[PDB]
């Protein structure tokens, strides 16, 4: 049979902590979004032609917009709040962990289990980075409020020479390195 | 501590 | 920008199924059971932090419901165009022999919130251990969803996620093995 889906989206943006916050109250239908409310403007505003009676009619009541303009903080600012210290304040440090990867085998270097998102992953040869021969998945979001990413190094291994896989996360205050002596 | 929750508004029929 | 809160509700005819959850930066920090009508944290350790009266969110379905039938009949019932998914199966570390591991069936870009997933081992319906996310949200409002399945790793298995949804003709299977 044919679906029908109606979805609402209720944001908090958030910049500088609650310093700048603004709230976005979206209605969509089957994936079309038709009207809004923007706390930047204080009125709903109909996104497509769909959406300009529902607009219409609920700017007419002040006691409706005036609930909704307080938003920002009734709502934006009590959640950030509640749930910051451990999401905001959340900060999980990567395991990682260098292995071969299939005559000659390229170093891997994962980097898992960490959050947040943010992270840089760099390569080093005996003790300069080898900055452009370097391939990754790019970051992995796991659903779960972890990330990782595998970084290999196109570098083929030679017997003697020593290469490091370097991590920078909000975690740690100096990187967190692992050696792989070929 | 209490997460609170934003209303729907109520579209007329 | 640095950290958005998003409040995901929805409701779907004739399924007549809803749901409701709060994301921050991509992350679901709780969902509402609607059945139960009970609150869901993503996390164990989040339910010692905060509180939410689940209530509140079957009122706001109710609502969502009310607004359903009223927009699609504005629209001429339309019905909402599928969208099939791209399916991704990874472990959530590197795999190595004695150590148990997880397997991740990431569900991606689809529309509407509906999908059949099954863990099959070695042919055999996996349902031990097996442990799911609600529909995500995504910035051009499609949806996202997590399976996961706890294994150790064998030389011995194979694993196929397989995932049904009306925007496919038929299921999709997403193969691996150690
Ligand atoms: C916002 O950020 C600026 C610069 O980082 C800082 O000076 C200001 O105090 C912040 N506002 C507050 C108090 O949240
Ligand atoms: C899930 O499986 C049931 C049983 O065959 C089927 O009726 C339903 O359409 C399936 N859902 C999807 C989206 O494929």
């Amino acid at each position: 049979r044919p679906r029908f889906l109606e979805l609402l989206k209720s944001e908090c943006h958030f910049f500088n902590g609650t310093e700048r916050v603004r709230f976005l109250e979206r209605y969509f239908h089957n994936q079309e979004e038709f009207v809004r409310f923007d706390s930047d403007v204080g009125e709903y505003r109909a996104v497509t032609e769909l959406g300009r009676p529902v607009a219409e009619s609920w700017n007419s009541q002040k006691d409706l917009l005036e609930q909704k303009r307080g938003q920002v903080d009734n709502y934006c600012r009590h959640n950030y709040g509640v749930v910051e210290s451990f999401t905001v304040q959340r900060r999980v440090h990567p395991q990682v962990t260098v292995y071969p990867a299939k005559h000659h085998n390229l170093l891997v270097c994962s980097v898992s289990g960490f959050y947040p998102g943010s992270i840089e992953v760099r390569w080093f040869r005996n003790g300069q980075e080898e900055k452009t021969g370097v391939v990754s998945t790019g970051l992995i979001h796991n659903g779960d409020w972890t990330f990782q990413t595998l970084v290999m190094l196109e570098t083929v291994p030679r017997s003697g020479e020593v290469y490091t896989c370097q991590v920078e996360h909000p975690s740690v205050t100096s990187p967190l390195t692992v050696e792989w002596r070929a | 501590q209490v997460i609170i929750l934003n209303h729907p508004g109520q579209i007329s029929a | 920008e640095e950290h958005v809160i998003i409040q995901a509700e929805f409701y779907l005819n004739p399924d007549q199924s809803g749901e409701f959850m709060f994301d921050f930066d991509g992350d679901e920090i709780f969902h509402v059971d609607m059945a139960k009508k009970e609150t869901v944290w993503r996390l164990e350790e989040f339910g010692r932090f905060a509180s939410f009266e689940a209530q509140g969110a079957l009122a706001n379905i109710a609502v969502d419901k009310a607004n359903l039938e009223i927009m699609t009949k504005r629209s001429n019932y339309t019905p909402i165009t599928n969208v099939p998914p791209e399916v991704t199966v990874l472990t959530n570390s590197p795999v190595e022999l004695r150590e148990p591991n997880v397997l991740i069936c990431f569900i991606d870009k689809f529309t509407p919130p509906v999908v059949n997933v099954t863990w099959l081992r070695n042919g055999k319906p996996v349902t031990t251990g097996v442990s799911e996310t609600v529909f995500l949200p995504r910035e051009d409002h499609l949806f996202r969803k997590f399976h996961y399945l706890p294994f150790l790793p064998s030389t011995e298995d194979v694993y196929d996620c397989r995932v049904e949804h009306w925007g496919l003709d038929e299921p999709l299977l997403k193969h691996w093995e150690f």
